[PDB]
């Protein structure tokens, strides 16, 4: 199937350059525009321009001239998308996505790269389980949960049972304060599978490479 | 610049009903107008080109219409999981420019909330820190009142509260409230309690532990 593959989370200095990049797999790279699409939080998409992988050939939305500078390497089949002058300003998603020459569209998109843009150090999560009191009463069913707090920047995912709960799982956004995020996440199982069973929280944190594992303990 | 206006930054819908977007170019792009669908944390899904045409795979429940400058989106029976930012895009000239995102929440009918109280982790006390958490899972709608109490005393300070999205399935929320305290204060007292006020209820749902057991 069509993959577009974007590079991972940055976190670069105000002033600094990133080159991001979505390597395409599982079609005819140069039967298709790569296009770059800008969304910070809680706003629109911004198409920022496109580059026919054919040529090389580059189109630009004037807002981004300059700042943005797409770049493809057939042979790899892979965009790039080059952003200087960096602020907090450019602290976003960023969207390869492809378009064909026709129709006009954007139908696959990767997965998205977040830009940071701070002076800030990474700091990776302090992870602590959640597991009820002992003086919680075992209904049918038991919440558990993982305390992700302290870390930066934002980018954290954690995975329940390597995801085979995520049905039951919430994910609560990040809050910043003092300059660190911190999330939670539960997951509710039946009360007949845990604690019988191992439910163990894997929070990584891509920044500081960080992973840490919390098996749930009453 | 072609400007893609989606005056409703919301709407909402219920689930098994009929709900249009709407868009407005700022000038005609004919049907050169696309529309994706934007679920939390996802990037987006394109659904509708040549605004009418459904991509491939699209379900039949969504669909586009409109031409020149109008443009209208419809879910024809809404399912939970069609949660999410919906965006107008037009193709007709560089640069490509989307809506600012129709945000499509379901009103579905109220729910309790399941509430949990966790004490601070063994790990956390260890660091000098202690947060006590109250997740009030699955309810609707989003208003609700956390209030935490120590040895029967509203605390107020160092409580952060966090709101998920509508639930894809069921289109409840949930939300998480830690009362952060240090380790020291956290001991100087016995009991906590996260009480959560809702609409479903007038009495407040409460959980608490008793440090000592």
């Amino acid at each position: 199937e069509v993959q577009l593959q974007q590079s991972g989370p940055e976190l670069v200095k105000p002033g600094a350059s990133v080159k991001i990049s979505c390597k395409a797999s599982g079609y005819t790279f140069t039967d298709y525009y790569m296009n770059w699409v800008k969304q910070s939080h809680g706003k629109s998409l911004e198409w920022i321009g496109n580059i026919n992988p054919n040529n090389g050939g580059t189109s630009y939305n004037q807002k981004f001239k300059g700042k943005a500078t797409l770049t493809v390497d057939k042979s790899s089949t892979t965009a790039y998308m080059e952003l200087r002058s960096l602020t907090s300003e450019d602290s976003a998603v960023y969207y390869c996505t492809r378009s064909p020459v026709r129709p006009y569209y954007f139908d696959y998109w990767g997965q998205g790269t977040t830009l940071t843009v701070s002076s800030a150090k990474t700091t990776p999560p302090s992870v602590y389980p959640l597991a009820p009191g002992c003086g919680d009463t075992t209904g049918s069913s038991v919440t558990l949960g993982c305390l992700v707090k302290g870390y930066f920047p934002e980018s954290v995912t954690v995975t329940w049972n390597s995801g085979s709960l995520s049905s039951s799982v919430h994910t609560f956004p990040a809050l910043l304060q003092s300059g660190l995020y911190t999330m939670s996440s539960s997951v509710t199982v039946p009360s007949s599978t845990w604690p019988s069973q191992t439910v163990t929280c894997s929070v990584a944190h891509p920044a500081s490479s960080t992973t840490v594992d919390k098996k749930l303990e009453p | 610049d072609i400007v893609m206006t989606q005056s409703h930054k919301f709407m909402s819908t219920s689930v098994g009903d009929r709900v249009s977007i709407t868009c407005k170019a700022s000038q005609d792009v004919s049907t050169a107008v696309a529309w994706y669908q934007q679920k939390p944390g996802q990037s987006p899904k394109l659904l509708i080109y040549s605004a009418s045409y459904r991509y491939t795979g699209v379900p039949d429940r969504f669909t586009g219409s409109g031409s020149g400058t109008d443009f209208t989106f419809t879910i024809s029976s809404v399912q939970a999981e069609d949660l999410a930012v919906y965006y107008c895009q037009q193709h007709y000239s560089i640069p490509r420019t989307f809506g600012g995102g129709t945000k499509l929440e379901i009103k579905r009918a109220d729910a309790a909330p399941t509430v949990s109280i966790f004490p601070p982790s063994s790990e956390q006390l260890t660091s000098g820190g202690a947060s006590v958490v109250c997740f009030l899972n699955n309810f609707y709608p989003k208003d609700i009142n956390v209030k935490w109490k120590i040895d029967g005393s509203e605390r107020q300070n160092g409580v952060l509260n966090s709101w998920t999205d509508q639930d894809s399935k069921d289109s409840t929320y949930s939300m998480s409230s830690t009362l952060t305290l240090t380790k020291d204060e956290y001991e100087r007292h016995n009991s906590y309690t996260c009480e959560a006020t809702h609409k479903t209820s007038t009495s407040p749902i409460v959980k608490s532990f008793n440090r000592n057991e």
